[PDB]
């Protein structure tokens, strides 16, 4: 779940 | 496993009703990673109906004592001790999905037997909720009392509703 | 596994009453391969009877945030919250074999207790059949009023009567 | 295991009553042996009691899709949606073994409720009953009103009367 | 395995009551090992107390169908179908052990209905009865309605007494 | 696996009840150690409380057809059918331990229905016990018209007892 | 697993309710850590409800048996023998984090039959309870009286609690 | 496995009720572990609650019959036939750690039917009571009417108590 | 389920 | 199952 | 079970 | 859990 | 179960 | 579990 959640 | 795989990236998956067996899973992985570098950050995503209140504080103490920031994402449903966690992520690094529902109640639990039994069981029950709550109340910014009067019965919110209630922090768009 | 292969060239599988489970599993897979090449898309094969409305939402707003294009596949059935992220995919990537059905109808759910607690349950539940209209509404171009009466019983659809609703782009023939 | 060993030559086995699992694995399988090679036969072999409607046309969908040409032989029992796949193989390759036993009837469901519920289901069936009347009509060679007749009650076949009723090309022998 | 073993050296093991799945299984190995050399004769060691009508029939017509001369031995006991089976092994290469036990019967069943109903299935039944025993009748040298009265109720045989009815063809001792 | 290590020595174990899968597994090994060997010895450690008459005889024929010499030894206890195959031993190689128990008596069963079905069932088991008893008589050197009295109700003898009636040759001790 | 990654870096875990095979694993794993180096210490994590008093003795007797100094950490639950295997740790090295929960009580058990009969059981686990509270008297500094006064119904006690009754040292913050 | 490591150090575990099953793999063990070296001395851990006669016996007989001594250790707690075993170890090698607790009792059974076939099932258990009560009490020292009378009804006894009885010769402090 | 998913 | 399946 | 069944 | 458990 | 069974 | 077993 990134940019940024990774 | 395509778990272990998100693992190589720093990404923790609580997604099933809280026990002791998934508490312990939790807890191990967080340790796991700080112990790989005690500066890249982790992330933990929830989607969870609650479950034991012992269990989840095991999860929510190993957070803090960490080094690593632990950030947290909503998917799905966070309620309970689920949605306790939820808020318990680090200042500015707490998420929630478009369509994702938050719930906050009150601790449930039970007694049989003598009088004298059955207030045991009460007292704790009575603590606990009140432990919870203080918590509830510094992590969202809203004060005691309304903490206490809005998890009386069943409260369910939208991800709006969690961003405005300060449980998150941002809505993942796209 | 034949599903192992199905991942590694890119095709997810949704086969089965939807829950907690299936819905983790599924999500982590799309931002998977979200990693591996955010340009080449992914395709999401259905044949499921429906499910919990909090796990389908999931899968959906996974669906929505990744940037690979996600299409998918109708095979079999699509009752209910299947039906639903079946209509999730991109538009002009929706599929559906000759002799696939497809159904929808409103959610389902109990309460039992004291009239205040009842009362909270009858909110939620109808709550969710209203966000759950509205988002159909958008993915297939009919109006709300159409969604809402259509949907007050069971309702089985061909694949041509999907694809002239608006569920579907198009049917794979050979 | 001995099947693996099958599919290395293009062989499926559908050899289980009919549900949605059975039929989420022979789809696959079939997509799997046609990206290998779209030129070479595939073989499905058959001994079934028959099973769920949504199921059964699940594999026959994607029969017709792929470009290789599925030769179906009915080893032991072939009843219901059973009966039903076997004549769905390429015309002209469509075998039974000397004893085997095929079975055609009416689809089996139920209704419980209000008046109005009843009807939907009534509906639906007496629909499904009518979309696999024509469709095994098609595949015979019999008239559409001698199928009705006939699968008004159990009708069971031998080899012989398969291959004489026209759901079969071709009895096996020594 | 320890059978994984034996079909190394061509033996298959029915040691199981006949249901599809062993059906099943035996047959895609009769199918292997004639693969592996169309020379080589097969062997198949039987002892179950019988089992399904239509899975019975399955081995049966593979047995005849591939090029290998298959030998059986009962070991034990072959009780209605799983005598049946034993009766059918390459004439001159069917044996049995000195305290092996076969027993021959008609077949079993319900029926619970219509009086439409029940007809449909005594008739069914009625059917295979005379299916079996005319195969039996060649293998055996019996006749057609001795077989039958023979088998109206539980018949018992020892080696001596199967080898005097045409049920095997030689007795193995040491 | 541990006896994994005991078959890599010719080395049997049958300690269980006596039915049809143990009665094959111990059949496909000897075959497999007369097959590596005609020679040398073959081990067979009994611990069993009996089982089906049919499945035992299976195996008192394997140890009589093979090369290999099988030597038997009670390891605690042998009862019924069990009693009967470690008298099945080579003469001069069977074996007790000191507090081993040995255990012999008549056949069981049941029979319900018409009297026709009960005087089947009658006459078959009174056959059984007389050729167990005859096998008995053989194996120990005791006049049939003993064994006959001696088996009429439960007759339990010690590894000494045991040595007296000659079902075993010798006790090991150290 | 990531367990067995626990024990790599010498951690064993007690996360589930005490029975004889949970206690049986922990009692090798501290034998083969203190054997591969008699020196480096030991970390025993417990997250439990409690179970079989001798099962949660023979941990006891061998966290003391072995060289290496076992050191305990209290996270989430430690309750009945639980609470009593923390308290076993290595003086000054007992933990505990924040919010976790220790609770103590007397055993518990049950008798039926003559008046003779219930008269044993009782004396059994009264002289249990006997046991168990010395124990902790002389590993908590407590007197035998207040232990005993203090067990006669659940006694929960917080990890600020638990440290000044003297059942942890420290409590690990961050 | 972990006792894996264990078995490669001669050190065997019997932790759970006993029966047939678990008795045959002990008694496998221990010839195993004897043929590798008939020098060097082998380890029974024990922790169990009885369980059946005959099984008992057999791994009594074994620990016996080899030439490497067999010393015992009694870890939680062993209890009638568990209780037993530890007697059996070697002279001078019986040990118990700290708060380990040992049980002594009669035997158990029933009998159902006829008088004479009630009066068969009384002669067999009074005899094994006999026949267990002779070896316990050359084991311990007691003569055979103490340890008759000692074990009318259940007993429990420290591990003090049991150094003391007779039935082992050390105790294992740290 | 290709030409064209994939 | 051959000829003709392969 | 040779000789003859190989 | 450490510093220092390990 | 040797002397003499191996 | 030594000195002296193992």
């Amino acid at each position: 779940f990134s940019p940024x959640a990774p | 496993d395509i778990y272990s795989r998100l693992l190589k990236d720093r990404i923790i998956m609580l997604g099933s009703a809280i026990d002791d067996n998934v508490a312990n899973s939790i807890v191990s992985q967080l340790l796991f990673l700080a112990a790989e570098d005690p500066e890249k950050e982790i992330s933990l995503y929830i989607n969870s109906p609650g479950g034991s209140i012992t269990a989840g504080m095991a999860i929510y103490d190993t957070m803090q004592f960490i080094k690593p920031k632990v950030s947290t994402i909503c998917i799905g449903m966070a309620a309970s001790m689920g949605a306790f966690l939820l808020a318990a992520g680090e200042k500015g690094k707490r998420y929630a999905l478009p369509n994702s529902e938050v719930m906050i109640h009150q601790p449930l639990g039970g007694a049989q037997g003598q009088a004298t039994e059955i207030e045991i069981a009460a007292k704790r029950i009575l603590l606990l909720r009140d432990k919870l709550n203080k918590v509830l109340a510094e992590r969202t910014g809203q004060p005691l009392e309304v903490i206490e009067r809005d998890t009386d019965r069943d409260n369910f919110k939208s991800a709006e509703e969690a961003l405005e209630y300060g449980l998150i922090d941002k809505i993942l768009t796209h």
